């Protein structure tokens, strides 16, 4: 009676994907003294 | 000091999720602990310099250096802490590392907006209340092939044809299709009712010391 | 008070199905209609001499006979009524028929013991609570194998391999196997909290014009 990933389901995990990496990861940059 | 830019970022309920990348791995493990690893790649394999770890609530840091050389082997998982270790509260978190918490705040904020909440089943449309509250992203997908994606400021409508376009006012809504506000009123009222829901099933959750009442799928797409 | 042999049936929410017997073929459709069709066969050839259909909330039934008494060659989907029909409300249900109806009110009372109504997933377990209320059927299952099945009467408990007791009053029994007490008693609390889940749901429900609140899906796969 229950079913699994949908077309909103694989599009919503597939802009998390590109949400993440648009994230800056040049705040993991180190020595900020 | 931090805590003038960010709040302690809140990782409950979310499922487990790792991310590579070229500098480090961000992931959330199966006890929706945050772990930031940075990652250094030498000899064609790569090597890992610093683990933070945050709790779920975001209140307690993690941070060990398991300083040796060649640092630590990248694996699948978190490595184990070492002896060389450290752990401080969210308000006593040294000056450094700042950048990396507000890195990790983002990624879980990130995170817990594509991540559904309520999963609401209307005769015309699939309706999702997602986790960033508050404010949280509403997200609805008609049948009809229609889909609305409102935010706190914005409104987003993606027609039939794949014609899409942003609302960002009351004024600008309001210059419509008189057809199309169907499409917007009937995902608010969807919205009002998420909402509502969300309201008298949380507050039956204080009252409670149990798993979690989240996420919730009502009804079946017909 | 004739009418007290049974309570009109409720078939709202639940899924279409078809239950073929000897003398009958008790049928859910899509809209929610149950159907009885008194069936009988000639030369291995089945036909239906009569036919039931009654509304999902079982007021109302129509009574027709296909093909004029002439009947129609068995079908997977009862056949259309003609403009020649019989119908009544539940009151004035003549005296006959009641042998029908009837049958399908304790069909409907019995899918609606195995429709899952509200899904309940713990740390532990994972419970549901069936649409067969007022007494609401309770099924509780711990991947680990154990399972228990609260109802009318017999509290009913599974061992973990294939293996298994029962129970029926709740003044002894309750006190065995106290090993395995802590499941009685955790069940009973999941029990009171997918109770009081419908309760406050129906209402905000009842309050409302749009869709369905029932089924839920509350929690995660552990």
């Amino acid at each position: 009676e229950d079913e699994e990933y949908d077309e909103e389901d694989y599009e919503r995990e597939k802009e998390l994907q590109q949400l993440l990496t648009d994230l800056p990861h040049d705040m993991l940059d180190d020595d900020l003294s | 000091t931090l805590r003038s830019i960010t709040s302690p970022l809140v990782a409950h309920r979310l499922k487990p999720i790792r991310q590579k990348t070229k500098k480090a791995v961000v992931s959330i493990l199966d006890s929706e602990e945050v772990c930031v690893e940075l990652v250094k790649e030498y000899a064609s394999q790569e090597y890992v310099k610093e683990v933070l770890q945050i709790s779920s609530d975001g209140n307690t840091i993690t941070i060990y250096y398991p300083n040796g050389g060649r640092g630590f082997p990248l694996a699948d998982r978190p490595p184990s802490p070492t002896d060389n270790i450290s752990r401080y509260s969210f308000d006593n978190l040294p000056e450094k590392y700042w950048r990396k918490y507000q890195y990790a705040s983002r990624f879980v904020q990130l995170v817990r907006s594509k991540s559904p909440k309520i999963t609401y089943f209307t005769r015309y449309a699939k309706c999702i209340l997602m986790e960033n509250s508050p404010g949280a992203d509403f997200e609805v997908w008609f049948y009809d092939g229609v889909k609305i994606h409102k935010t706190e400021d914005f409104i987003q409508v993606i027609e039939k044809t794949g014609k899409s376009y942003t609302l960002k006012s009351e004024s600008e809504v309001n210059s419509l299709k008189e057809e199309i506000k169907m499409y917007m009123d009937h995902a608010n009222e969807g919205h009002r009712i998420c909402l509502a829901l969300e309201s008298i099933i949380s507050e039956e959750e204080r009252k409670t010391r149990s798993a979690p009442f989240f996420p919730i799928i009502i009804g079946r797409k017909p």
